[PDB]
């Protein structure tokens, strides 16, 4: 096998997905959707940034949804001006679970990524047992299906410093 | 008596951006709310592109800024520009004469504006090197505000997944 083996996610991405969900006052059963950025050129996909997307879907019909293509292109172009190292590698949504339209939505992102797109579900409700993240890439089996990839949360030094600073008061208490 | 409250994503983006820019200075805008005369909430930031001019009022690309601000609105972030941040890689947190000029431009747009300065080189585990300034209204030109961090319970749980076993 040459397949991706695993995924690492920066704490900023987790917090960005949560902030997106909260700031749009997303209300159950709805989800928020966006783009993830990072590096998918090795067996370890590294997810290091993200941005929100305008997104709408029909409650009465899983087949009906809209993503703003122009928004993807225009925001990505600004992202590239800030840091070309963080490539468009996939998309995320707030889940908490895979949804029926996800393989079709994923086919759209395929037009924007160099890699086979990564779908990151970030469970912003955080009810899960373990990590609030599930990672998938689409594969054939003869039909398309999502392959579940293991995740870990990892940070570069800057963010590690940042997170430790943010949890200081909690750490003292505990 | 004055305090700048910095959110989790704002602090992480500023540290990330500063480190990515090394050895150059970087800059961006801070978004948030002026809560009262002694309180500024910084809920988010965004990076400005590197400019040949270096960090100054000239570095502010108004076309980039307008586009970025409009697109943030469309996805639920419609907070006021409450100031700006820039990095001082290796040389600590203060305002140079050019920084003071930049800040004066921000202050003229909104007298409550805050200048944050971060040092991505000297920031180390256990030590974030950051400060926040305003200009004074033989006197010195500027002064430092307290910085604190605001995080929700949801954010606290989310941050704890780093080193989750511990
Ligand atoms: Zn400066």
């Amino acid at each position: 096998s040459l397949q991706h083996e695993k995924v690492t996610i920066a704490p900023l991405v987790l917090l960005s997905a949560l902030d997106h969900y909260e700031r749009t006052q997303t209300k159950e059963n709805k989800r928020c959707v966006g783009v993830i950025l990072g590096d998918a050129n090795s067996s370890t996909i590294r997810v290091t940034n993200s941005f929100a997307l305008p997104f709408e879907e029909d409650e009465k019909n899983s087949d009906v949804w809209f993503l703003d293509h122009n928004y993807i292109e225009n925001m990505n172009e600004m992202c590239k001006k800030i840091n070309a190292k963080e490539k468009l590698i996939g998309w995320y949504h707030s889940g908490p679970k895979l949804r029926a339209s996800d393989l079709k939505i994923n086919e759209l992102f395929k037009k924007y990524t160099q890699n086979n797109p990564l779908l990151l579900i970030v469970d912003v409700k955080q009810q899960g047992v373990g990590l609030p993240t599930d990672a998938y890439v689409a594969i054939e089996q003869t039909e398309k299906t999502f392959l579940h990839l293991p995740c870990t949360i990892e940070a570069e030094e800057a963010e590690e410093i940042g997170v430790e600073h943010l949890l200081r008061d909690v750490l003292e208490v505990l | 008596k004055e305090t700048v409250y910095i959110s989790s994503i704002a602090l992480l983006k500023m540290l990330k951006h500063g480190r990515a820019g090394v050895p150059m200075e970087v800059m961006g805008l801070m978004l948030g709310e002026f809560v009262d005369d002694y309180t500024v909430n910084v809920v988010d930031v965004f990076a400005m592109p590197q400019s040949g001019t270096g960090v100054s009022v000239e570095a502010v690309d108004d076309v980039f800024q307008a586009k970025m601000m409009d697109m943030l609105k469309q996805t639920g972030r419609d907070q006021m520009v409450v100031g700006w941040y820039h990095s001082h890689p290796g040389f600590g947190c203060w305002l140079s004469s050019v920084d003071v000029n930049t800040q004066k431009s921000f202050e003229q747009l909104n007298s409550r504006a805050v200048a944050v300065v971060v040092d991505p080189i000297q920031s180390v585990k256990g030590k974030v090197v950051i400060d926040a300034f305003r200009l004074i209204d033989l006197n010195r030109h500027y002064y430092s505000l307290n910085i604190d961090y605001h995080k929700t319970a949801k954010e606290t749980k989310m941050l704890m997944n780093l080193h989750k076993e511990q």
